[PDB]
């Protein structure tokens, strides 16, 4: 054998809740998903988490979208020959810039933490530990 | 008003005819041109099962937890693509009331005018917003390697992109969508506005 093995037993908090073949087909959902997690390494899981998370940047910004987006609406219903959505979203930009934690990040976390909790683990070994989560069980009812 | 919307739907299926007491049922969440839309348009699928027409209550009680914005009154889920994303009528006196596209594979959250007319006429059968606004276009790809869905089941990613999944179709299988729908929105706390 001859190898050394770091071996990782993390349950999401909190647990998913539940209000007939309902609770068959999520208790079957929530496992298929605890098994995908933990063929995958601590460093593959991680890249995918950081790249989740680059996706998502207010009521100030919502009032900007409001009055670009209802804009494009207006040229949209005018016309009767389709728009193409890269050039009306630059139109409307320059028109208007004329007058201008959940459970899965609990996980994270959660790991994040095992991974610094000493002795801590370095990027390198990431690409070696297997993800360790259970929480299909751990359906509240 | 949605002639020019079901029109560019080819292969359509429509689930359930729509009544009247169906329509009561809403009127304390819904609006006009959406009573009117359920009134052109039953419960069903359409374009290729891209889209699917709901019953609301199959998801209102799970979305109705989302926060959006404040002063949200209510959320009215009416409208579901082949990827669980899901459309809502949003009630809101402050900011005015809107329609929010969640996006259930990234987490995110669109903001648009609760112009029902635009939405289902000029922007569903416009590919550069199906691209632009609701990240579809892969759907004919997903469909040719993973097969067709039924009405109540979608294309899940496991693990989820939000609980670390590649995003690959290696990983995308048909399940169940409402439940589906359910463990997403228990995983992502607030879904952010879309970068957008």
């Amino acid at each position: 054998d001859s190898v050394t093995i770091f071996i990782l037993v993390i349950h999401v908090k909190p647990p998913f809740k539940l209000k007939p073949h309902y609770e068959k087909e999520m208790r079957r959902q929530l496992k298929m998903q605890e098994d995908g997690i933990n063929k995958l390494t601590v460093f593959e899981w991680l890249t995918n988490r950081k790249t989740f998370r680059e996706k998502g940047r207010t009521a100030q910004n919502d009032a900007r979208d409001a009055y670009k987006r209802r804009k494009m609406f207006d040229y949209m219903l005018l016309s009767a020959e389709n728009f193409k959505y890269d050039e009306i979203t630059k139109k409307v930009e320059d028109e208007l810039s004329s007058l201008a934690k959940g459970r899965a990040q609990n996980l994270e976390d959660e790991l994040l933490k095992v991974l610094e909790g000493p002795p801590k683990i370095d990027e390198e070994q990431q690409k070696y530990i297997k993800m360790n989560v259970i929480f299909a069980e751990d359906l509240e009812i | 008003m949605y002639e020019m919307f079901l029109f560019n739907s080819v292969n359509s299926k429509i689930t359930q005819n729509v009544n009247e007491e169906f329509i009561l049922k809403y009127s304390d969440y819904s609006c006009e041109q959406l009573n009117s839309l359920w009134k052109e348009v039953g419960l069903g699928s359409y374009y290729n099962g891209l889209f699917k027409i709901i019953e609301p209550n199959d998801l209102k009680d799970i979305i109705n937890q989302c926060y959006i914005m404040d002063d949200d009154e209510s959320l009215l889920p009416f409208m579901c693509t082949a990827f669980g994303d899901v459309f809502a009528y949003v009630k809101n006196k402050r900011f005015g009331n809107y329609v929010v596209f969640l996006n259930i594979r990234y987490g995110t959250s669109l903001i648009i005018p609760d112009n029902f007319v635009a939405i289902f006429n000029k922007v569903i059968p416009n590919q550069s917003f199906l691209k632009g606004w609701f990240d579809l276009e892969n759907y004919a790809f997903v469909k040719e390697k993973i097969g067709e869905i039924d009405f109540d089941e979608c294309y899940g990613y496991f693990p989820t992109l939000s609980m670390g999944g590649n995003e690959s179709i290696d990983n995308i299988s048909i399940v169940k969508m409402i439940p589906y729908i359910d463990m997403n929105v228990q995983m992502i706390d607030v879904f952010e506005r879309a970068d957008k």
